[PDB]
């Protein structure tokens, strides 16, 4: 009986509330606190809490629910993306990187690759790149000197030619 | 109007085929730079900013210039597909 | 490559409809108040449809771009541009066989 | 001539039926969404019944209430529509609702789309003007011709590039 | 100014035009012959008939106490003339004078409209759209298609000569003329990507997929919703 | 200044008070001052007497009867203007003392329960809701009564309705059957009448055909006298429509209903009905319907004269009317009480439903207070009413007529019958008993028309809710000032005469005088003559009443006027106009606009903020001078004083102005020196030009406050903050910001500007795929917020004047749930006119200002002196307008004259004295051009010759005197400003004045390049910043198609709306100055195609050969 | 044409973008090209107003 | 052809 799937014993949580409400609907005369009612539930209930547990408890809205015209538009007709990249976005997110390829091609494929693996590759390699020896190279405390290898000579043809200045904002 | 919209109108049969072969045209005329340009030095579209002749960056306002000369030729069939895919990037840089 | 002239509409032949498909929705289950992450096997479940957020899965196994099209071993969730959630066409397989209702009563009654 | 009977049911792909989260941690979701729980439930009680090998007198009623369901979820009105249970009385935007636009909706697609290089304002006569000519204020043509003017900007000296040519002008 | 007091009334402005289009009997029909003739008017004190007669037949039309006369005791009515004042039907008009007859009617009292409140338009656009009002045929003679069956006239561009001539051999069609109004008109599109728009979708689709139907996108709309 | 009033129609009562309808409904729909515990039923009281004493209790084991004792309401939480800041409903806590009673008799006393509170109205007419000002537009409605009508379903005879007005009541209909019975519509539920006639105690033996003397062919009447014996089966027989059947032992279930039982009636204790029932049908009442107190079955007085009506109107002609439901005696309205009270009563239809559900659910012995008796059944019904009702509203306050208009309004929508069913031609059409019940030429343009109305200004509702018009009797063509308010129905019984009777005092000084009779016009003679038109202004509303030579108007036009000064948006140089019709004071003074001495005194003390006053009882009071206010509109609002220290002083004296009120007067616009004539097309089509001089002045400007909010909201990536630390580029950039986010009260703001700062997480934890190598190279701190700061909206914002910062909302503001707090900004700015700026005037002359030429440029007068604005010429033959030029005439006199006038409605300046008034004028002006030592221009020469010929001026008089006839035309002689010459031919010049018509933001200017995009249908949306895209409806789709302009077309179909590839493909090769490509599928069509897909219908895009071709490249397609 | 006057009518504009859409809107939507009526045959950027008001005295 | 379409809970019962 629920558009999203809930615990049982969550469902009792608010079942409880439900049953909770009322008395302190009337016991009070106004509509009683988030403070009123821990203090009523039982031992171990927050303020903050219940305001979660009302949050959750709710409908929700109906994407195909009329706005105000009534006749033409719905609910859902506001309400905008920001998963997809805009027009102006994907662009950049296509200079950005066809310019790394313009940037780090004149570089060795370690001095660029390692950051291919750390960030040029998907994963954090914190703790996972001075452990592997990284396929053939050397290890200790020179990878964590690799990364100032490779890290820090990307600054200087960024601060002399400023292309990459303004993708930040 | 536009410079002569009636005699441009005559070139064609039809409306849009002059639409169709100045878009067209132009297309080539600002693929290429404007390299391809069948419209001498003396005959070319000019602007007059920061007090400066300079060409005039409007290539759809090109074409219609160009055609008026009749340097052009157009029709249904002229060439085949990708066939002059390659023979305006060698006459004029492709680049 | 090659263009588009005639729109053709036609019956749905279950095995058509399966065609089509990428997965039984078998749970009746969305999405979790806890993850905010889609149900296994439920209206949402990235495994039928595709992935949530761009060139991923769901477990986090796979990443970046160069493995085009790579099913994951713990979830098997294409890592292709997520953009395909908004295509990919799912269905639910039925107990018993159920008439389509335009077919039954919009008149003439096409099966009547 | 059986194709007309469903068997195997499609399904909407599900971005086009979303199920995102707006203000004070509560969602909005489509009627969709909300149709193919109550099938499917109903589906999947049948095979457990099926399954017990039941009295046929309740394998039937299950497979009343399954046409009941598919037929909410096809073209939901053809029978006295159902609702979200407490909420209000308004019945489920069915995929017939959807497509015929049923609910003023078609007539909002007669109100067509929208334009991305476009722009509105209040006329002012100008009888200076020429036949084919208007008067526009700049400050409209910035917005509208932007991305064409970022560019003549880096053709020009007044940006090193688009982002600090975009950037001048926010 | 000064006169309807309980009679009959002709339509006059947009009404007209809708009538005109999609017509449709109109409000004052006019009595009109199914035949060529001379007249004879026979009445008691109450009712009154007027007989078309050509050699052979008497045709009859007994006009209401409160019908017009239009024509003369012995005067010679071309069949489709109106014998009462008013409006006539063009389906009544499609019947006995065919289609131009129809059509430069429709055509005209839609004009006649117009050129009233001073609006100069070329009669080509109406005319064009009747054209489409008059699209449709309704097969008689059948070929190899059920008995009524109405759809587009021009079909029959190598589908009326194929009986002996051109993929040869078997029985030759034949076909009643249509007047449909606009709206009629469009539900019967070749387009259902069209016909699908048009008053009621869920039927229009229905039909299409048990046909197989194919869209042509050879219209403008169908190109425009793809 | 003297200002010359006008007419003589002697006023014998001016108009009353004129929020009437709204303040007054209300004071008796609630009734909490003089009254001593039971007082009168009328209110609020009634909906607790109705559901009181709720009853359900048995005589078997125990039950509930609850019997109501008292009702009472008090302290508002929160003073006026605290509940505007605080966003909270202004409203008071309403108590009741109720105490349940035992079947054993037991009275435990319930006392004061609050379980229920109402809101307050304003000292002025509107409610505060939720911070916002609104308004409760009072309601016309089909009466309640029974009335008798024609049937359209068969064209000849009559359909007999008896109409009540409860909640849920019955509808009697009594028509006769196309198969020669009697009909009888109860419900839909339709059945042959007779068989309930016998149940109502009367037999077919004892009156039948006696009171149906004139049924001779009442053969509906006729079937079964074999069946009319015993009430008690009779009673039984009737149960027959009811479903799903029910044994008849209880059989007086739904007969007890229908006699007295509160539900039936239109009225309680007879009445309404039983009003118009007087003479339409018998002549008392049974109790309140067919009520029966305690006897066999039930006495009726009700249907069997409704029968008796219906065979009388059938008859001849006795009794013997056709109903007229357009007519007002037929028409209610609703009004602001009556349309609450009636939400009260179905809030105690679910309390008392509350209070029998806790007799299964809840105890008999355990719940003896109020253990059942909930507040959440009436809290949320008043609140879906007042927030939500259609019938209440945003409150206009563009300016203080706007503020009373609203409160006059009337509206047909809400719960009565709206636009769908529209029933056009009638009831929008302007009803021959509107005269002085309502505007004929007040209502909104276009779909709305007829159907919203405003009330005519000396109109009123009586006790029972009729319009009534008052009208002064007269006897024996001596008329009295003995005034009555007669209705709609009263007032077709008389032959009343019109206001402008030619009059010798008491005496009636005309031989034939011109008099409505029940609608029809007729010239009559003094002794027929009973009752007399107070005044000509009694026609109409007041925002029509407000524009001189209305007669000369023509009603469309001056429509647009009535209309329009509900867009005056206050000058600060506000002037009441030059020529006034009387009304402007008094509107002032009633809207509240102005500040006004309560009693005789002395003034202590005057500054910009407040006064406090010494009374002449001792009272020291002070008066705020609520300062810079924000309305709904913008449209500042706040008093400025007119009185200096220690000046003595009436009561009803001005003490400090209105936003819009220049000395009490009502002071919507400006006055300005207009020439009217064509202006080389700068003023081509209602295009107006204007005097740079205008500008200096500071004549059109306007003052504008803008609120802003933003949020700061909790969220699922980690809460956002309000903190002036912005993270990007800049600091010089920061400036007027640093007050720990929040921007300095007092700075300067362009659009892009930062209000209020803020930082959002967003990205979802992690760093991009390319940001991840890109921001190392700074410094990857790459923190993890984002710059949602607020924002100023393009296109001008203007400087600030407060800030509000409120946390937590721990003082008593209800905050907003996962929201951490909320910062909001004000905005001011003067708006001076502008190119686009648009200017109307009373007479409906609107237009824009096209130009704004320099004064250089002006046409000017001999003396120099300028004009102000140029109005074409050719706007007002088609318009038909004079009123506009019997303006601009008397203005060129007062001009002069050092005059402004009072012209009257329909009284007013005649054509005579106007010339007249000019003459005297032309002294001012040329009297005293040769007494500075200047005769006559050599041009004035030039123009004389051609003013002669046009038949102009005599030829013959002197060159002087020429002019002076020339001048009482109108027209003087003025000098094209750019060479010197003159204009050929005579130009009326003049004073006339004009109102700045106010500015709406969706008819702001607008522009997008590009920005976001809605997330289903991925069609372009608006942000705040960003402004979306225009719709692009079928209409334009069509303009194109016709143009052949084929890609132009397709482009806007998807490479600008639902391509979301091509899109970006096309952006990208804009910038780079390659040529836009060729686009993907809309989503229209994708989407389309799915949606078919999920509908079990396989839809094909087949090539040339009829192979599938693939529109989701790749993505759908499977392995 | 445009039907429209001036006591606040409001106009929207569009930008044809591709090199295309330019040459349809130039060659065959320019106000100075399309001078008759697609109605009756007659101009319809005719002397109007202010115009006639003049040449006419 | 419409007596009863709700049935489904009357019918059941
Ligand atoms: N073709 C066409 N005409 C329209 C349209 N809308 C209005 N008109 C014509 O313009 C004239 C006046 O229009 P309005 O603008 O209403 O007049 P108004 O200034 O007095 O309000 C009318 O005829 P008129 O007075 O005879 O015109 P004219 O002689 O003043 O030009 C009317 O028929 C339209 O969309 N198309
Ligand atoms: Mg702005
Ligand atoms: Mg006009
Ligand atoms: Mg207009
Ligand atoms: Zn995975």
């Amino acid at each position: 009986a629920r558009t999203i799937r809930i615990p049982v014993h969550m469902v009792e949580t608010i079942n409880k509330l439900s049953r909770t409400a009322r008395q302190l609907q009337q016991e009070l005369g106004r509509e009683p606190t988030y403070e009123e009612i821990a203090e009523a539930m039982g031992p171990g209930w927050d303020a903050k809490r219940v305001e979660e547990t009302l949050k959750i408890a709710q409908e929700p809205v109906s994407l195909e629910t009329p706005i105000g015209d009534e006749k033409d538009s719905f609910y859902g007709d506001f309400i905008p993306d920001e998963h997809l990249p805009s027009p102006v976005d994907a662009a950049t997110q296509s200079l950005l990187s066809e310019e790394l390829e313009k940037a780090l091609s004149k570089l060795s494929e370690r001095e660029a690759m390692v950051l291919k693996l750390r960030k040029g590759l998907i994963d954090g390699r914190e703790h996972t790149l001075e452990e592997v020896g990284a396929f053939f190279g050397v290890t200790r405390e020179r990878i964590r000197q690799i990364e100032n290898k490779a890290l820090r000579k990307l600054k200087y043809h960024e601060s002399r030619t400023r292309k990459l200045r303004d993708f930040l904002d | 109007a536009e410079p002569g919209i009636d005699k441009l109108f005559g070139m064609v049969d039809s409306k849009y085929r002059l639409t169709v072969v100045v878009a067209k045209r132009a297309q080539q005329l600002l693929r290429h730079g404007f390299k391809n340009t069948v419209l001498e030095p003396e005959e070319r579209p000019k602007m007059q900013t920061l007090e400066g002749l300079f060409d005039d960056p409007n290539a759809e306002t090109w074409a219609m210039k160009e055609l008026l000369t009749g340097r052009l030729v157009f029709g249904e069939n002229l060439v085949p597909e990708d066939r002059l895919q390659k023979e305006m990037e060698r006459i004029y840089p492709g680049e | 490559k090659k263009e588009v002239r005639k729109v053709r509409i036609a019956l749905a032949s279950p095995e058509k409809i399966r065609s089509w498909s990428y997965g039984e929705v078998e749970k009746p289950e969305t999405i979790n108040y806890r993850t905010l992450k889609p149900e296994r096997d439920g209206l949402f479940d990235e495994r039928i449809f595709g992935p949530i957020k761009d060139y991923e899965c769901a477990c986090g196994k796979y990443k970046r771009q160069r493995f085009e099209g790579k099913v994951c071993e713990r979830c098997g969730v294409e890592v292709t541009k997520s953009i395909v959630r908004r295509y990919r066409m799912g269905h639910i397989e039925l107990a018993t066989p159920a008439a389509h209702i335009w077919f039954v009563k919009d008149v003439p009654s096409k099966i009547g | 001539p059986e194709w007309m009977i469903l068997e195997a049911v499609p399904v909407l792909p599900p971005d086009l039926r979303p199920m995102v989260q707006v203000d004070g941690g509560r969602f909005a979701t489509s009627d969709l969404n909300d149709l193919y729980r109550r099938l499917i439930n109903r589906n999947n009680r049948l095979k457990k019944l099926l399954a017990q090998g039941a009295p046929e007198i309740i394998i039937r009623n299950e497979k009343r209430m399954l046409q009941e369901a598919v037929d909410a979820l096809l073209d939901n009105g053809r029978r006295g529509a159902p609702v979200t249970n407490p909420g209000s009385d308004r019945p489920l935007r069915s995929l017939t609702d959807i497509l015929s636009g049923k609910q003023g909706r078609f007539r909002q697609n007669l109100l067509g789309k929208r334009v991305d290089y476009s722009g509105r304002s209040v006329i002012v006569v100008g009888p200076q003007l020429k036949l084919h000519q208007c008067g526009l204020p700049k400050r409209m043509a910035l917005e509208l011709f932007k991305p064409f003017l970022l560019k003549k900007m880096e053709e020009k000296g007044i940006a090193p590039n688009v982002k600090a040519a975009r950037r001048m002008l926010e | 100014t000064g006169g309807v007091a309980g009679a009959a009334d002709i339509t006059q402005g947009l009404p007209r035009v809708i009538e005109l289009f999609e017509a449709r009997r109109p409000k004052a029909k006019a009595v009109i012959s199914e035949i060529d003739g001379v007249v004879r008017i026979e009445e008691t004190e109450e009712k009154l008939s007027v007989f078309v007669e050509s050699e052979g037949f008497s045709k009859e039309y007994k006009l209401p106490k409160e019908a017009r006369l239009l024509v003369k005791d012995g005067d010679y009515v071309e069949a489709g003339q109106p014998l009462t004042r008013g409006a006539i039907d063009p389906h009544q008009l499609l019947e006995a004078k065919g289609p131009e007859a129809v059509e430069r009617y429709l055509v005209e009292e839609i004009q006649k409209v117009y050129r009233a409140q001073g609006v100069k338009l070329h009669d080509k656009h109406i005319e064009i759209v009747v054209r489409q009002m008059m699209k449709y045929v309704e097969v008689t003679d059948p070929g190899d298609s059920r008995l009524l069956e109405g759809q587009v006239l021009e079909k029959w561009d190598v589908e009326a000569l194929n009986e002996r001539l051109i993929a040869e051999g078997k029985t030759p069609v034949a076909w009643k003329p249509l007047l449909m109004g606009v709206t009629k008109s469009a539900l019967s599109t070749k387009s259902w990507l069209s016909a699908a728009s048009f008053q009621n979708t869920t039927h229009v689709l229905t039909e299409a997929a048990i046909a197989g139907k194919k869209d042509e996108l050879i219209g403008l709309k169908e190109n425009v919703i793809l | 200044m003297e200002i010359k009033r006008f007419g003589r129609i002697r006023e014998v009562i001016p108009l009353p008070p004129l929020t009437e309808i709204q303040v007054e409904s209300y004071r008796r729909a609630l009734q909490a001052d003089v009254p001593p515990e039971k007082r009168e039923n009328v209110g609020i009281q009634a909906a607790f007497r109705e559901t009181f004493p709720i009853e359900e209790e048995d005589k078997g084991k125990g039950g509930l009867v609850l019997d109501f004792l008292e009702y009472r309401l008090g302290e508002p939480p929160f003073p006026q203007d605290e509940c505007r800041e605080k966003d909270l409903t202004y409203q008071a806590p309403l108590y009741a003392r109720l105490q349940l009673i035992h079947k054993d008799t037991g009275l435990i006393k319930e006392d004061e329960v609050f379980l229920g509170h109402i809101p307050l109205m304003t000292e002025d007419g509107s409610f505060i809701i939720n911070g916002a000002d609104r308004v409760i537009v009072s309601q016309i409605h089909r009466s309640p009564g029974v009335y008798f009508t024609p049937d359209p379903a068969r064209p000849g005879r009559y359909i007999a309705s008896i109409i009540p007005l409860p909640k849920r009541g019955p509808w009697i209909d009594l028509e006769v059957e196309p198969n020669g019975v009697v009909s009888m519509k109860v419900n839909k539920r339709k059945f042959p009448l007779v068989l309930l006639l016998r149940v109502l105690g009367y037999d077919q033996e004892t009156l039948a055909r006696e009171l149906g003397a004139y049924g001779e062919l009442v053969q509906g009447l006729m079937d079964e006298s074999v069946f009319a014996m015993r009430p008690e089966e009779a009673l039984i027989r009737l149960f027959t429509l009811l479903r799903p059947g029910d044994p008849p032992k209880r059989d007086k279930a739904v007969a007890y209903v229908y006699g007295l039982i509160a539900d039936p009636r239109r009225y309680d204790l007879g009445e309404a009905g039983r009003y118009k029932a007087e003479e339409k049908l018998g002549i008392r009442l049974s109790g309140r319907t067919l009520a029966r107190f305690e006897d066999g079955e039930f006495k009726d007085e009700v249907f069997l004269p409704t029968l008796r009506y219906l065979f009388a109107l059938t008859a001849g002609v006795p009794g013997h009317e056709v109903d007229d439901i357009d007519h007002l005696g037929n028409r209610r309205i609703r009004t602001v009480g009556e349309l609450m009270t009636d939400q009260f009563r179905v809030g105690l239809a679910r309390l008392a439903r509350g209070v029998r559900e806790r007799m299964l659910m809840g105890s008999e012995d355990s719940l003896t207070p109020a253990k059942l008796v909930n507040s959440r059944p009436l809290e949320a019904a008043i609140r879906e009413f007042f927030s939500r009702s259609q019938l209440s509203q945003f409150k206009d306050e563009t300016n203080p007529l706007s503020s009373l208009r609203h409160k006059r309004r009337i509206s047909a929508l809400g719960p009565g019958g709206l636009t769908r069913e529209r029933a056009g031609f009638d009831v929008r059409d302007v009803h021959r008993t509107h005269y002085g019940r309502i505007c004929p030429v007040e209502t909104p343009e276009g779909a709305n028309i007829g159907l919203i109305t405003s009330l005519a200004a000396y109109a009123r509702v009586d006790e029972l809710g009729f319009i009534r018009t008052p009208y002064r009797r007269v006897v024996g063509g001596v008329v009295t000032d003995e005034v009555v308010y007669m209705t709609a129905t009263e007032e077709d019984r008389y032959t009343i005469a019109q206001a402008n009777t030619p009059l010798e005092g008491n005496r009636i000084a005309a031989e034939r005088v011109v008099a409505r009779r029940k609608g029809e016009p007729v010239i009559v003679s003094p002794e027929e003559v009973e009752f007399m038109d107070v005044s000509p202004k009694q026609v109409f509303s007041v925002n029509t009443n407000l524009i001189p030579f209305l007669e000369h108007d023509d009603a469309n036009r001056a429509l647009m006027g009535s209309n329009m000064q509900t867009q005056a948006v206050p000058l600060i140089r506000a002037q009441a106009p030059v020529v006034m019709t009387g009304l402007e004071e008094r509107v002032v003074r009633d809207s509240l606009a102005a500040l006004y001495a309560e009693e005789d005194g002395e003034v202590a003390k005057v500054d910009g903020n407040r006064i406090v006053v010494r009374y002449e009882d001792g009272r020291l009071v002070e008066y705020p001078l609520r300062r810079f206010y924000r309305s709904n509109q913008g449209t500042a609002l706040d008093q400025r004083p007119r009185v200096v220290v220690g000046q003595r002083v009436r009561k009803g004296d001005l003490l400090a102005d209105g936003p819009a009120s220049e000395n009490g007067f009502l002071a919507l616009g400006q006055n300005v020196l207009v020439a009217i004539m064509p202006f080389d097309g700068y003023n081509f089509e209602d295009a107006i030009v204007i005097s740079e001089e205008l500008l200096k002045r500071d004549f059109y400007t306007s003052i504008h406050i803008e609120r802003y909010e933003i949020e700061a909201r909790d969220t699922k990536l980690g809460p956002e903050r309000i903190t002036r630390d912005i993270p990007h580029l800049s600091e010089a950039a920061l400036r007027d910001l640093d007050e720990e986010g929040v921007v300095r009260i007092g700075a300067e703001v362009k659009p892009g500007d930062i209000l209020v700062g803020r930082t959002s997480f967003k990205g979802e934890s992690e760093p991009t795929p390319e940001e991840r190598l890109l921001r190392s190279i700074f410094g990857e701190k790459a923190r993890d917020v984002k710059d949602t700061s607020l924002r100023v909206p393009p296109g001008e914002g203007g400087i600030v004047v407060r800030t509000v910062r409120l946390r937590r909302g721990d003082p008593g503001v209800e905050l907003k749930p996962g929201v951490r707090e909320v910062v909001r900004v004000y905005v001011a700015q003067k708006r001076k006119l502008q190119v686009g700026d648009k200017l109307a005037n009373r007479h409906g002359n609107k237009g824009v200002v096209a130009k704004i030429l320099p004064v250089e440029d002006m046409p000017h007068l001999p003396d120099g002196t300028p004009v102000d604005v140029i109005l074409n010429p050719l706007g007002v033959p088609s318009r038909m307008n004079l009123g506009q030029i019997l303006e601009t005439h008397l203005g060129l006199a007062g001009y002069f004259l050092g005059q402004r006038y009072i012209s009257p409605i329909f009284d007013g300046a005649k054509e005579p004295e106007i010339k007249e008034l000019l003459a005297q004028a032309f002294e001012v002006y040329f009297g005293k051009r040769k007494g500075e030592g200047f005769g006559v221009d050599k041009r004035e020469v030039e123009v004389l010759r051609r003013a002669e010929k046009l038949g102009l001026v005599t030829p013959g008089k002197t060159p002087e005197e020429q002019l002076k006839e020339l001048f009482l035309q109108g027209k003087v002689v003025l000098y094209d400003g750019r060479t010197g010459e003159p204009i050929e031919g005579p130009i009326v010049v003049g004073q006339m004045f004009i109102m700045k018509l106010y500015h709406m933001v969706e008819d702001k200017m607008h522009a997008r390049s590009t920005g976001p995009y809605s997330l289903i249908t991925q069609q372009p949306l608006g942000g705040k910043a960003q402004f979306g895209g225009q719709r692009f409806g079928e209409m334009e789709v069509w303009a194109l198609e016709a143009y052949g302009a084929a890609h132009t077309l397709q482009e806007m179909l998807t490479l600008k709306s639902d391509d979301i590839e091509g899109r970006n493909a096309a952006y990208e090769a804009i910038i780079k100055g390659e040529d836009v490509p060729e686009p993907s599928v809309p989503e229209s069509f994708r989407v389309l195609v799915k949606e078919l897909q999920a509908l079990a219908l396989d839809v094909q895009t087949l090539d040339e050969k009829d192979n599938p071709v693939d529109i989701f490249e790749g993505l759908a397609s499977k392995r | 044409a445009f039907n429209a006057d001036f006591d606040g009518d409001q106009m929207a504009v569009h930008v044809p973008l591709s090199s295309f859409a330019q040459a349809e809107a130039r060659i065959q939507m320019l106000s100075a090209h399309n001078l008759l009526s697609p109605a009756s045959g007659e101009p319809l950027a005719k002397p109007s107003r202010d115009i006639i008001l003049g040449l006419y005295y | 052809p419409k007596i009863s379409t709700s049935d489904p809970v009357r019918q059941y019962l």
